[PDB]
């Protein structure tokens, strides 16, 4: 049971700081090099930093030089990332990864064990529950527009979970206001509208907001 | 700094097929090339290191070849679990760089999108903002184009879109496109149209409404 | 000063 567990992520404002931790167990921590790798929402993998097994050499991707500091406490089996002067483009899921090394100097070789990751959101937006708006119909389609909330996530079900088939809850988009928005649509046969009632159930835990909206043909 | 170019950025395939992906390096990295697999919401998984060595425990179908600047990742006969995104990474020199990613998706026959359009609710209208949603539903392949026109005035930049992943049953995609306008700007116009082009569609479908 | 193998 070899494990890497990241923690420390959360919502932080631009120009502020965050310390990520990574607790290693099940192997000889002080014998491996460690890496921090990040993935912006919906984008690819980006290397961030590596620290040598003995903590003596450190390297950083260019965009974080002078802002981020990678450290390790081999006694505590812990890897650390000190993130100063945060920018919006630092918003990502951060992973730690162990690298055995190759060569005389034990430089990086490959990353065989990863953590599950920790989510960093850099935004000056404050916690805010969504406004739920109907997408009225006229195979028929209807749905809910879950607009202007922060932070992620928000959950959407239909008819208190009764209705599942024919439902597409889309990945949220970040608007220029810094708030999030998503749509959840359901497709049903045209005949159903006259009698059947359609409720979408919006839950946003961060702002402690629960909303039930009925979608009606206008 | 070494650039890792991955191709193709996407590809379709079916169970049993033979798939190959390529990572090209802007300069020689000897054979310090690694391949990773990632599924949505999950951490990467190492498949291959040192260009051709296979990580302990990984199925035998996965193989890699290459040296210097050109490298290949091969799945012999595809499997249902294999549909995922694959990244290459050079480990020759810092800064270590990943490729852009290659998504391996499920091949299926062409399907056309059922297009719907939704005017803004009056509930929303009181607030001072207006969102017009256009729903492309259960189409294939992924590529599609959505075009917003407001009294024939082409809309560019004031819309966003998001797509689902392939469906568990029919391997289809669905797309929402949201046009955002001020309340006053919404009142000032009568025709709102969503024009959709797609391979399964013989001609660009246009769904519209009036205020 | 970046690190390079070999």
């Amino acid at each position: 049971q070899v494990q890497l567990v990241e923690s420390g992520g959360g919502v932080v404002q631009p120009g502020r700081s965050l310390r990520l931790s990574c607790a290693a167990s099940g192997f000889a921590f002080s014998s491996y090099g460690m890496h921090w790798v990040r993935q912006a929402p919906g984008k690819g993998l980006e290397w961030v930093a590596v620290i040598w097994f003995d903590g003596t050499k450190k390297y950083y991707t260019d965009s974080v030089k002078g802002r981020f500091t990678i450290s390790r406490d081999n006694s505590k089996n812990t890897l650390y990332l000190q993130m100063n002067t945060l920018r919006a483009e630092d918003t990502a899921v951060y992973y730690c990864a162990r690298d055995r090394g190759i060569g005389a100097r034990r430089g990086p070789y490959y990353m065989d064990v990863w953590g599950k990751g920790t989510t960093v959101t850099v935004s000056s937006a404050s916690t805010k529950g969504p406004s739920v708006f109907p997408l009225a119909p006229s195979t028929a389609a209807l749905g809910c527009l879950v607009k202007d909330y922060f932070p992620e996530p928000v959950t959407v079900s239909w008819n208190s979970g009764a209705l599942t088939s024919g439902v597409h809850t889309f990945p949220a988009v970040l608007q220029s206001s810094g708030l999030y928005s998503l749509s959840s649509v359901v497709t049903v046969p045209s005949s159903s509208l006259g009698t059947q009632t359609y409720i979408c159930n919006v839950n946003h835990k961060p702002s402690n907001t629960k909303v039930d909206k009925r979608v009606e043909p206008k | 700094d070494i650039q890792m170019t991955q191709s193709p950025s996407s590809l379709s395939a079916s169970v049993g097929d033979r798939v190959t992906i390529t990572c090209r390096a802007s300069q020689s990295i000897s054979s310090y090339l690694n391949w990773y697999q990632q599924k949505p919401g999950k951490a990467p998984k190492l498949l291959i290191y040192a260009a051709s060595s296979l990580q302990s425990g990984v199925p035998s179908r996965f193989s890699g070849s290459g040296s210097g600047t050109d490298f290949t990742l091969t799945i012999s006969s595809l499997q249902p679990e294999d549909f995922a995104t694959y990244y290459c990474q050079q480990s020759y020199s810092t800064p270590l760089t990943f490729g852009g990613g290659t998504k391996v998706e499920i091949k299926r026959t062409v399907a056309a999108p059922s297009v719907f359009i939704f005017p803004p609710s009056d509930e929303q209208l009181k607030s001072g903002t207006a969102s017009v949603v256009c729903l492309l539903n259960n189409f294939y392949p992924r590529e599609a184009k959505v075009q917003w026109k407001v009294d024939n005035a082409l809309q560019s930049g004031n819309s966003q879109e998001s797509v689902t992943e392939q469906d568990s049953k029919d391997s289809t995609y669905s797309l929402s496109s949201t046009l955002t306008l001020s309340k006053a700007d919404y009142e000032k116009h009568k025709v709102y149209a969503c024009e959709v082009t797609h391979q399964g569609l013989s001609s660009p479908v246009t769904k519209s409404f009036n205020r | 000063a970046e690190f390079r193998h070999d």
